[PDB]
């Protein structure tokens, strides 16, 4: 069967350059040639115990766009976990006897790995576990980066914002560290700086990274400028000095930008990307958002289909 | 009395008082061009008028029209090198975008990053303004707020 | 393609007698001959940022009854707009890259027009924007009025209740003012009287309207008696004198009613239509509610199909 | 003169863009007499200046003290029967009352019926203004944040 | 007539070295010889719109010990200001037509100076206004310092804590700067540092001050160590990194202290002074609190009596 069949997709750290490349090629295939019945007779649970627009709705539209049926919840409150106090482990244990795959978003770090133990044979796809991983995001960002810069190797990537709780940048820095000669520029406040373990891993691979105090410092050099949101919900009271984004980006800044440079944001965006950027050739984040449909239905199709799609 | 200009726009015959209101409402003072405002000038045609000369700036037909909402009798004189090349007079604009805010407290225009727009309608005394978004009509007196 | 293909349906004030008539004929066709695959492979978003039973569920059953897939939310709280603070405009911008049509209910007046700017090419169908418009309601009320009185022209129509915040009566008075010789009787408290702009428009068309202090005043004359609910949620503290419906209708009143007269209510009904009316030949409001299925799937079918349904 | 009034004040040497804020601040538009405002005129040493000319009207004390804090360069010229009877450049006062608003959000001045008042310490770097009530001293830059 | 008869005691800046010294000499005298009816037939108001154990209770006992009656309130919650929306200006106008002196505590800076514009001829004594001034506190600290060092000149004073929002240290530095040759050492979190306007004043008088990162680095040089509380209730959300005391005095730190050194604190104390300091010969904060009675009896005596002979 293809390499990812029945596989759990919990963290980028367990996938190979090979896997990542495979998902993106299925994505480009599927983008080119839709398969509407590809998951006809499959039922997937969409279990979101934390808020969402993009992830949950793009996932559910991808399942429908392959013929599958979706059951689930977007709020924990009305589940028996919400009101009757059952353990997550028992939630997953009964849900496993109903659906064929579980997409799960949860506020504690490690929730989706906790679910694999109890899902028996049913694959768990991680939609974001707290401030840890978001592998699905990383797959559509890599599809967009390849779709605009042509390549995924020897790119200049600046990640700006809350790198400490940015589940998105934790996984994406682990995915691009699997390609050759990628260069990293990390612009964060101290309090919300990039996690140490990521940095150790970068050092081991001899990946060059550099901290910068300004967008203008990296502007002329960068191919991809990846902006993030301060994970407000996750901040400790100590960290409340920095809730407003120190780095806000306005159209003016793009004066000395390389004509291939793309501005990507996982979204929601709050103050950090000023609306005037939305009319520049550089703004690509809404495009990136839509590229989620393709990357998502490519993942689903591999995990529930033995036969590689064409 | 006032000044002799090279090339630009002289909005003449503005009803006294309204001359300052126009300079604030439309960003006419936000420029590096030389401006000469004469508030409360003897007109005869009217007792007093106001007048505004903007050197080396020109207005477009919509801009000129927008002025009708406060000053329909104003003649926007176009000047190219000391010659009166044109004399424009403001018709009602069918819509005014960006300058006015909706009095509808629960209109979406207030919470989202969009520009206002009101459809203008000559009703039966003053002008009636339809908000594009919430679709309520208000008197143009009211929209000019308090 | 048929006249409404890809069209946004935001307000009755932008439709013609022609359009209205077309939707009702497709409705009568569809009622007579169901087309279950008519929207096979379409995904519609059902985005309700305000409460509902009727509108949202009749809409979603209509989409299913034509083969389409529905994704969405009925509560704003768990979206990234709810918890993470994104702008509605950005909500609509990402949603546009996933679905084929957006049905939207929102508490600020002008929300659905705001969404058309950002939906790009995707049609937005207005499910109620605050106290402004509700065009979908108006289409099923006109289907029911034609279905009972035979015609939509030269009818006697009394609208009773909260005419100031009644999104339903704002749109329905604009739709019937497009037919010949319709007569209007408006029975409201002062504070919640019919909006002035509607009245100006009625005067311009030479439509005769008259205010009345009593149901008994209009009873013997009226063909359609359209009752409304005091939009409790929308009342300013000043208006809290009148929250209980001044006009309540009991079965007794129907003594001097024309044997063709129909009592219509958009529903929910609270105190204003006394349960004893539910057994009279005149009570039609539950019928009106069900006629929502047909009017709704006729609208969807026109907007997403080039070819007029038979 | 470059324009002319029998009696009145001409406020010359006003910095570019301050002119219009001054017109607004000193409510000079509430009048019926001739006003000539020259926006963005030449002034050799500093290039652009604004010039306000109010016919048969003189500034009250407070305005001249405000003028010191808003436009120190400015010169008020007392004109009487075309003679420049006086030409006076303002100097900073001891206290500014009822137009400044205190930067301190938790000041009592905000919530209660009191005229604000600020003490003016001319610091070598800038103007330090001390609130009467909360006793915090602020940079005049902060205090004049328009 | 004594120089403090009928004065408002609002800020330390308005009192001279002489007025301070006059309160202390009186204070020592009342300590040696109690005056039980010195304020017989006087009614004084205790108006506390913010929480207090010491300032309120010490004042009320001082009033009682001198024979005055007290009226007032512990919280604004029950007044017509707190329930019926009356301005503070009107609240003071009427209370001035009933009493002989008004003592008040208030959350906003400047409320005491505000009160005087309305109290007519009645003296207002400031019990603390927001984070600005606390003159009565300073007077009992000067009495304590006098008492233990025998001088208010040529001391080595260290102020440890939240120097930014501490009204107690804002008044105390201004008062000691009126004496000859006093050295100051400030140990504070930088986000809770001493206000630049006190600093300028010290530079203007040519007094010496210094900033230090630890208490152990200044311990062997200080005569008085003045500890303060982190004013949680006044902290801006940005400052929530600063709620738990940065520098905690533990009995083991005093090992190299001058034998005469006294550990002072306004109180309340939270985690900043370990209770083991309480058993040392250096701990003097409860004595200081006790001293509040004589200082406040002295103040009141002077403001309400044209000539004291004691
Ligand atoms: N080149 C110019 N520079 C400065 N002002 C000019 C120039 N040309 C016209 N103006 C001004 O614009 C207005 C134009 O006057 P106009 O040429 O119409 O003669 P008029 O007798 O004033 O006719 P009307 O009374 O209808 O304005 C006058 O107020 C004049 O000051
Ligand atoms: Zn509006
Ligand atoms: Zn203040």
């Amino acid at each position: 069967a293809n390499p990812l069949y029945q596989k759990h997709i919990i963290s980028i750290n367990d996938l190979s350059r090979d896997d990542l490349n495979l998902v993106l090629a299925t994505a480009a295939k599927l983008k080119a040639n839709p398969q509407p019945e590809l998951l006809k007779h499959k039922v997937i649970a969409s279990c979101f115990f934390e808020a969402s627009t993009r992830t949950r709705l793009s996932f559910q539209t991808s399942m429908h766009r392959l013929g599958a049926s979706v059951v689930g919840f977007s709020d924990s409150a009305n589940t028996s976990l919400g009101k009757k106090g059952e353990t997550l482990a028992d939630t997953i244990s009964v849900i496993s006897t109903y659906v064929d795959a579980i997409v799960m978003r949860h506020p504690q770090e490690g929730a989706a790995r906790l679910a694999t133990e109890f899902s028996g044979n049913v694959p768990v796809l991680n939609a974001g576990d707290g401030s840890n991983q978001h592998p699905t995001q990383t797959l559509l960002d890599l599809f967009t980066i390849q779709q605009t810069e042509g390549r995924l190797d020897n790119l200049h990537v600046a990640m700006v914002g809350d790198l400490k709780y940015g589940r998105t940048v934790h996984s994406l820095t682990q995915a691009l560290a699997k390609f050759d000669g990628n260069r990293f520029y990390f612009i964060a406040p101290d309090a919300l700086a990039m996690p140490e373990y990521i940095l150790d891993m970068l050092d081991e691979k001899g990946i060059a990274w550099s901290l910068h105090s300004s967008i203008e410092e990296v502007m002329a050099e960068v191919d991809i400028l990846y902006m993030t949101r301060v994970q407000k919900e996750r901040l400790d009271p100590s960290e409340y000095a920095n809730v407003k984004a120190q780095f806000v980006l306005r159209a003016s800044d793009l004066h000395n930008a390389k004509a291939n440079m793309k501005v990507l944001h996982p979204l929601p965006r709050v103050d950090e990307i000023a609306t005037d950027v939305d009319k520049t050739p550089h703004a690509w984040y809404f495009q990136q958002a839509g590229n989620g449909i393709f990357a998502r239905q490519a993942l689903l199709a591999l995990v529930l289909n033995r036969d590689l799609v064409l | 009395g006032v000044e002799a200009i090279k090339r630009g726009t002289v909005i003449d015959h503005i009803p006294a008082q309204i001359g300052f209101k126009l300079l604030s409402l439309f960003k006419l003072t936000e420029t590096d061009q030389r401006i000469t405002i004469g508030l409360n000038l003897p007109s005869g045609e009217m007792g007093r008028k106001d007048l505004i000369k903007i050197e080396n700036t020109f207005l477009s037909e919509d801009q000129v029209d927008q002025l009708a909402l406060y000053a329909p009798q104003a003649t926007v004189n176009r000047i190219d090198n000391y010659e009166v090349v044109g004399k424009s007079r403001p018709s009602l604009p069918e819509r005014i975008d960006n300058v006015l805010v909706c009095p509808n407290s629960n209109c979406i225009s207030h919470a989202e990053p969009v520009s206002s727009s009101f459809a203008v309608r000559k009703r039966a005394n003053d002008i009636a303004l339809k908000c594009k978004y919430c679709e309520k009509e208000f008197s143009h007196n009211v929209v000019l707020a308090n």
